[PDB]
């Protein structure tokens, strides 16, 4: 995250650690004690999809307070339509080997039904993203959860005040066209949380492109909207062998 | 009342039926108040709430 700030601890209590082999992958998002929500992306090189841990309840990643909850990822659900090293279709959903247990650090994201996301949060102007990105482009990483109020734009608008990446349906932008704050390497696979009285929910996923803050460029976001059903539908779904999995999509 | 305006006055999900009906709904672990628009958890750890907050006002 460029240009942001600290989330203060716990107060981003969603926000997922992405872990391979010991090594900062990407973000998530939790929306059930089960669940957590990505990037597809983040696994296109996957090698050894047996040493992914999923950690809740993180802040600080220089110290360890016993707030945080480590689990192994059990499952990586991708669709049919993506394909690696893409933005189209910049979604996963994980399945945790344990539930992580709900705290006051721990908490989950609403994931919102269809219509209510299209109808009323895709409305709302501000909306959160965090991770433990890059501070700057071509920066380090953060060693705290940072997090950014970003707007966001009609596709149409995002075209016309853009100046290269498609954007489809299954996309949308949002942020800052004057290169002082973004999303960025680093916390891709994070939540777009968006608040709607008095409750956040789950209207976007930190996708991916080149560089960060960049002038005259708007990051873009998956569109979780176009993605509930599949979501839901898999949630219900039993398990299957072997980590990885596509699924068709729709 | 319509769902697609001012969210059909519902406070989480809204679901338009048959005539000039609407029925409010609730995420897991909240239910509907008798106003029939509103949400209250009924868990300690709802979705989409952060505790430390939820207290730094209680
Ligand atoms: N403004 C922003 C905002 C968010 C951003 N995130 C990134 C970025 C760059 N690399 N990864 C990454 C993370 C974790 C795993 C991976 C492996 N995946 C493949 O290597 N696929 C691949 C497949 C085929 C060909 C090339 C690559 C890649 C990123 O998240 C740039 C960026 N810019
Ligand atoms: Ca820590
Ligand atoms: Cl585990
Ligand atoms: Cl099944
Ligand atoms: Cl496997």
């Amino acid at each position: 995250i460029v240009g942001g700030k600290v989330c203060p601890k716990g107060e981003c209590p969603w926000q997922v650690l992405l872990l391979v082999n010991g090594a900062q992958l990407c973000g998530g998002t939790l929306i059930n004690t089960i669940w957590v929500v990505s990037a597809a992306h983040c696994f296109d090189k996957i090698k050894n999809w047996r040493n992914l841990i999923a950690v809740l309840g993180e802040h600080d990643l220089s110290e360890h307070d016993g707030d945080e909850q480590s689990r192994r990822v059990a499952q990586v659900i991708i669709p049919s339509t993506y394909v690696p090293g893409t933005t189209n279709h910049d979604i996963a959903l994980l399945r945790l080997h344990q539930p992580v247990v709900l705290t006051d650090h721990v908490v989950p994201l609403c994931l919102p039904e269809r219509t209510f996301s299209e109808r009323t949060l895709a409305f709302v102007r501000f909306s959160l993203v965090s991770g433990w990105g890059q501070l700057l482009d071509r920066g380090a990483t953060a060693l705290e959860l940072m997090v950014l109020n970003v707007p966001r734009l009609m596709t149409q608008d995002c075209l016309q005040q853009s100046r290269s990446p498609n954007i489809t349906e299954y996309m949308f932008c949002a942020g800052y066209s004057d290169g002082s704050k973004d999303s960025c390497k680093g916390d891709s696979g994070g939540p777009h949380a968006t608040h709607y009285r008095g409750t956040w929910y789950l209207t976007g996923i930190v996708s991916w492109g080149q560089g960060c803050a960049t002038v005259g460029h708007f990051g873009v976001y998956t569109r979780v909207s176009q993605y509930i059903e599949w979501l839901q539908k898999l949630m219900r779904s039993e398990p299957r062998p072997g980590v990885l999995l596509r699924a068709p999509f729709p | 009342l319509i769902c697609v305006n001012e969210n059909g006055g519902c406070e989480q999900y809204c679901s338009d039926h048959t005539g000039t009906k609407r029925s409010c709904r609730c995420h897991e672990g909240y239910s509907l108040l008798a106003d029939g628009v509103s949400c209250t958890p009924t868990v300690e750890y709802p979705c989409g709430k952060i505790p430390i907050l939820e207290k730094r006002n209680a």
